[PDB]
RNA sequence: CCCGGGUAGUCCUGGCUGUAAAGGAUGCGGGCUAGGUGUCGGGCGAGCUUCGAGCUCGCCCGGUGCCGUAGGGAAGCCGUUAA
RNA sequence: GAGUGGUGGCCACUAUUAUUGGGCCUAAAGCGGCCGUAGCCGGGCCCGUAAGUCCCUGGCGAAAUCCCACGGCUCAACCGUGGG
């Protein structure tokens, strides 16, 4: 494996999608973002 | 292919340095690479050095005498300005006077403490220490 | 490296850093230029011409001259022949391209099963390509142009 | 967004059980007589933000640095904690 | 030292056995090099230097 | 006052606490004292004599 | 310090060296701890520590970092052993790490105490921080780096009254050398305590390798060794 | 002009290199032969012995150790120790000998002659450990890692190996006054090589 | 599993399928950072020779192996064919 | 300490999302291999331009909220006059 990719002046845009694609192999965020939890969740996110 | 001659004679001065060589040839010359050995001499980084003529771009032959702990280019070349030195100082450098940045302005190639002296920002291109 | 072979060859020509011709060489502008008229109208190609000038004639390149006319720039070979109207119309290396790919195109007739020998038709043809988006982008060839096999 | 809301004027330790820090506290609490925590924290919240303010100024400059620099320095010494010579250091 | 390059071929001035012709040579050719008067062949090529058949009288700087 | 460091006779670099440097007179004229630190040592770099310029290991 | 003046001279009267340096020590050619350093010797006595830096012994000045219990498997049963890691230093200038072995703890802690004192070594102190420009040896005089293991250790200079941002192994060592602020950041496995007590050794050992020029030393204050007001 | 005649440093075989050699040893080698056999300069040689005499004069003269691990050398440096009063090490060098001070015969020099870098690594190493400087006798295929004074010159021949330790202390001698001529010195070259 | 038999298949021609521990378990281009020693292709120099497109030694470039210094690494190990 | 505990949420811990600043021989991870379109990254010198970039100066980005000094409620929390 090379040097990190993309580092160029002008790239913004392929390193702003490369961190979102991969963002999406945290299964934290991934459950909140889809609300997972609220799905299933027979208390219906009371506390009580 | 090669893409940046300023990186391949900073990563080779502090490679020739750590193991304790007399000189170097810098085999690309370029202006840019003139002027940042000029800044470099002007502070006691380096000996002399001098331009070699073949029928190619040229060469730099320079003289070392180990007083450089590190030195590296500045890949991207981030704008600066006038009043924005401190944290680049504290993102490369280990003190708050510590070496020198390499700054690109539009009246020339200096270093950081000649540009906030003369009140004007530009380009980070190097940094040695 | 090699373009598809990733090769690292390194053999090559070593000029010597010179401004001046040399002393002993004693051919003067027109000499050169007739002879190099002669030698294209003898049928060679400019890349053979120089070999000749150099082996037999004892004339380093001709890119030790100053251009007579105009002063900004050397003389060479391609140039020569253009101030006579002997230059090629096509890229010579273009050419010679084109000229290996005919060539196999006819063989992989006979021969449908030689696959290997197909790949090398495949990186030749993609060498023409780059060549000739070069080419248009500097005008050398007109806007039309286009390679098709079958032509 | 969201309106004020007042925030405390103090701070809590980021571990309540360490065994050096309880043992100087004791000590500051037995000697001046303090009535709980709390008040000893106060005391060195304050403490901390005019170190804080003089961290900040002796890296800068300008014309706004200098006036707040001064003033920093007369409230110092209005409480009677630094001699009417004292400098920023 | 060796930062500049420099050739390892070099011009001669031979003689022709022949002709008497003198003519100036390259060392390493590619190709047949002949006499420019008579035809006579004077130097043949091969994988490296050439083979000299005729006299020589110099080497070039 | 202070106590000054010394410093290698070729490289320049001054001798760190515990690393393996040496020191003796100069063979040839044993007029000056010559510091090797440990990297010239293990790369065999030359040294010179600052009084009578005799040099090498 | 007067209790140790007489300890010295006490401990010197009753010494037989067996090595050259003790030798010197013992005859009076050498009276100062820095006079040791930088030219190459071994030091194989543990008294040449005592005659020259006598507070090595205060019990103040010594730390025990850690004690393990490691097992050798045999057809018997198992076989037990200990591991002590300790340190010393007179507070000022000079600091020293050490491993002991033995079969029951006093044994191990005696041995690692004694291998604490080999292993001194003297550093450099000083002021480098962007917003404390002071001039006094309080914390490192620049950013240092040491690894050992999967351990990472980078110091950075601090302002005066800020303390010693760092682990609890890291705290100790670091106040027996004489420093008192200091900012931090790591990488790997600090639960690993040898792996991390060496890591800081050998970043307070790294700043002795850092090139320096005569301006430098009146900007950062930077002190060798005793601080000497 | 020369320490003896260039006659009798070949005939001793003093300028036989090997098969091998190393990039740092190029300075002191003078040609190859046909057989790849690489030879050695004379004239380093005696001008190296030259310094070596004036350098090891200056030392208190039991604080120097000769040692060699090869049979061959063993005669030459116990006779140069009995010469000159140096101790002399022949034969095995016991581990720990400079680093143990519970072994019996422990022993912290001021200046080590090593006969061969390779042969001699134990001693080597340990007299790295110590700091003291470090004289040795280096072929072509040696290195000078850790060298501080080398000496070229065929270091596995025997008339070579006795002829060299013969002019060296011939030199220490006169060098530190005990003799007043070079001449004086009347004790043959054949006492110090092996026998047979 | 071992022994005696045995269909598809393995082979050829024209197509489809697109899979392997398809492993150097190591994506590709460029600059730089001690040495030592084998072997394959080309070139240069010197010495032999039964005159061979032959033999031995040395140097330059490009492939292919081993041991190893600085450095790297959790270690095994890698180390100008870099990890 | 007039408070002190339990449950659920967000940030920190976490360099377990990594521009600053992570990994991919044996631990998760280099497409079975190669050719090439957009995109990103691109050798040396001379002349021009002034789009990016840097400096100076006009018109704007409400109030409240944030930081500092001084003043009014016993001090403070809060509120006023100024500077940011
Ligand atoms: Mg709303
Ligand atoms: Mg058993
Ligand atoms: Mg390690
Ligand atoms: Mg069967
Ligand atoms: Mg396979
Ligand atoms: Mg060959
Ligand atoms: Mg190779
Ligand atoms: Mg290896
Ligand atoms: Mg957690
Ligand atoms: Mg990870
Ligand atoms: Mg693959
Ligand atoms: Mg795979
Ligand atoms: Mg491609
Ligand atoms: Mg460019
Ligand atoms: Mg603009
Ligand atoms: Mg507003
Ligand atoms: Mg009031
Ligand atoms: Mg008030
Ligand atoms: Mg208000
Ligand atoms: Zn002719
Ligand atoms: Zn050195
Ligand atoms: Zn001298
Ligand atoms: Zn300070």
């Amino acid at each position: 494996p090379g040097k990190k990719a993309p580092n160029g002046e002008f790239a913004g845009r392929k390193l702003k999608l490369k961190r979102k694609k991969f963002r999406w192999s945290d299964i934290r965020y991934k459950r909140r973002v889809l609300r997972l939890k609220e799905k299933s969740d027979p208390l219906e996110g009371a506390p009580q | 292919t090669l893409l940046d001659p300023l990186a391949n004679a900073l990563s080779h001065i502090t490679n020739s340095e750590r193991v304790g060589k007399r000189e170097v040839y810098i085999k690309p010359a370029s202006k840019l690479i003139g002027e940042v050995l000029r800044v470099m001499q002007k502070y006691g980084y380096i000996g002399e050095f001098e331009f070699i003529d073949d029928g190619r771009a040229g060469v730099y032959r320079v003289q070392l005498l180990g007083k450089i702990n590190k030195a590296g280019a500045i890949k991207p070349r981030f704008p600066v300005k006038a009043r924005d030195y401190e944290r680049w100082e504290k993102r490369f450098l280990p003190a708050f006077e510590f070496g020198i940045l390499i700054v690109s302005t539009s009246q020339g190639v200096m270093s950081h403490k000649e540009a906030r002296e003369k009140g004007i920002g530009g380009r980070l291109i190097a940094y040695v220490y | 490296a090699r373009m598809h072979a990733r090769k690292r060859g390194k053999s090559g020509s070593k000029r010597p850093p010179r401004t001046a011709p040399p002393i002993w060489l004693e051919y003067t502008v027109e000499d050169i230029e007739n002879l190099v008229v002669k030698l294209r109208k003898e049928g060679y190609s400019t890349a053979m011409i120089g070999t000749i000038l150099r082996d037999q004639y004892g004339i380093p390149t001709v890119k030790l001259f100053r251009d007579p006319d105009n002063p900004n720039r050397k003389l060479t070979i391609t140039r020569i022949l253009e101030k006579h109207g002997l230059a090629p119309e096509i890229p010579e290396d273009l050419m010679f391209l084109i000229k290996r790919a005919v060539n196999l195109r006819k063989h992989l007739e006979q021969h449908p099963k030689d696959l290997h020998s197909m790949r090398g038709l495949q990186l030749i043809e993609s060498k023409i390509r780059r060549l000739v988006k070069y080419y248009k982008r500097k005008g050398k060839l007109p806007k039309d142009w286009r390679y098709d096999p079958e032509q | 967004g969201d309106p004020k809301r007042q925030r405390k004027k103090y701070e809590t330790p980021p571990h309540p059980w360490i065994k050096e820090r309880l043992d100087r506290e004791r000590v500051l609490m037995d000697k001046y007589e303090l009535k709980n925590k709390k008040e000893l924290w106060k005391h060195e919240t304050q403490l901390k933000n005019f170190r804080r303010r003089a961290r900040r100024l002796l890296a800068a400059r300008g014309k706004q640095a200098e006036i707040e620099r001064e003033q920093l320095l007369a409230r110092l010494k209005r409480l009677g904690l630094l001699p009417e010579d004292a400098v920023l250091d | 030292r060796n930062v500049i390059p420099m050739p390892r071929s070099r011009f001669l001035r031979v003689k022709c056995i022949d002709c008497g012709n003198e003519q100036i040579v390259f060392s390493h050719p590619a190709t047949r090099v002949r006499c420019n008067v008579c035809g006579a062949t004077l130097v043949e090529p091969t994988g490296g230097k050439g083979i000299i058949r005729a006299k020589i009288l110099e080497v070039l700087e | 006052l202070k106590f000054e460091i010394p410093v290698c006779t070729s490289c320049g670099r001054e001798i760190t606490p515990r690393e393996h440097a040496t020191h003796f007179v100069c063979p040839n004229c044993g007029e000056a004292i010559i510091w090797r630190c440990e990297t010239c040592r293990l790369l065999a770099k030359p040294y010179k004599c600052p009084k009578c310029g005799w040099e090498g290991p | 310090s007067q209790e140790w003046k007489e300890y010295a001279k006490r401990v010197l009267d009753e010494w037989q060296p067996k090595t050259k340096l003790g030798m010197l020590v013992k005859e009076g050619q050498i009276t100062d701890i820095h006079e040791i350093f930088r030219k190459g010797y071994q030091i194989k006595e543990p008294e040449i520590i005592d005659v020259l830096l006598p507070e090595v012994n205060a019990r103040e000045n010594q730390e025990i970092l850690d004690i393990a219990l490691t097992v050798r498997m045999t057809d018997s049963g198992r076989r037990v052993r200990f591991r002590v890691l300790a340190a010393v230093g007179n507070r000022d200038g000079y600091v020293g790490l050490g491993i002991g072995h033995g079969r029951e703890v006093g044994i191990a802690i005696r041995k690692a105490i004694n291998y604490a004192k080999l292993n001194i070594i003297e550093i450099k102190r000083g002021c480098g921080s962007w917003e404390c420009r002071c001039r006094r040896p309080h914390s490192v005089p620049f950013t240092v780096e040491g690894k050992e293991g999967s351990v990472r250790v980078k110091l950075i200079p601090g302002p005066r009254g800020l303390g010693l941002v760092i682990g609890d192994v890291g705290k100790k060592i670091l106040r027996l050398a004489g420093i008192q602020d200091v900012w931090s950041q790591t990488l790997g496995e600090t639960r690993t305590t040898v792996n991390f007590a060496k890591a800081v050794f050998n970043a307070l050992y790294n700043t002795n390798k850092v090139v320096v020029t005569p301006e430098m030393i009146e900007r950062y204050g930077i002190v060798v060794g005793r601080a000497m007001p | 002009e020369y320490l003896v005649p260039l006659d009798q440093y070949l005939a001793a075989g003093v300028h036989i290199g090997t098969q091998q050699k190393t990039k740092d040893m190029k300075k002191f080698i003078y040609r190859v032969r046909q057989d790849g056999l690489y030879v050695l300069d004379v004239r380093k040689t005696d001008e190296r012995l030259k310094v070596a005499g004036k350098f090891l004069a200056r030392f208190d003269p039991q604080s120097i150790l000769a040692v060699s691990v090869r049979l061959y050398g063993q005669k030459p440096v116990k006779k140069f120790g009995e010469v000159t009063g140096a101790r002399a090490i022949p034969g095995r060098f016991l581990p720990g000998t400079m680093t143990n001070p519970a072994v019996k015969n422990f022993f912290e020099p001021d200046v080590i002659i090593i006969t061969d870098p390779r042969a001699d690594h134990q001693a080597m190493k340990e007299a790295i450990e110590i700091g003291i400087p470090i004289v040795a006798l280096v072929d072509t295929e040696n290195l000078l890692s850790y060298v501080d004074l080398a000496i070229p010159t065929n270091n596995k021949g025997r008339k070579a190996l006795a002829l060299i330790y013969w002019i060296l202390a011939r030199e220490i001698l006169y060098n530190r006054g005990e003799i007043s001529s070079r001449e004086e010195f009347k004790i043959p070259v054949e006492e110090f090589e092996m026998k047979i």
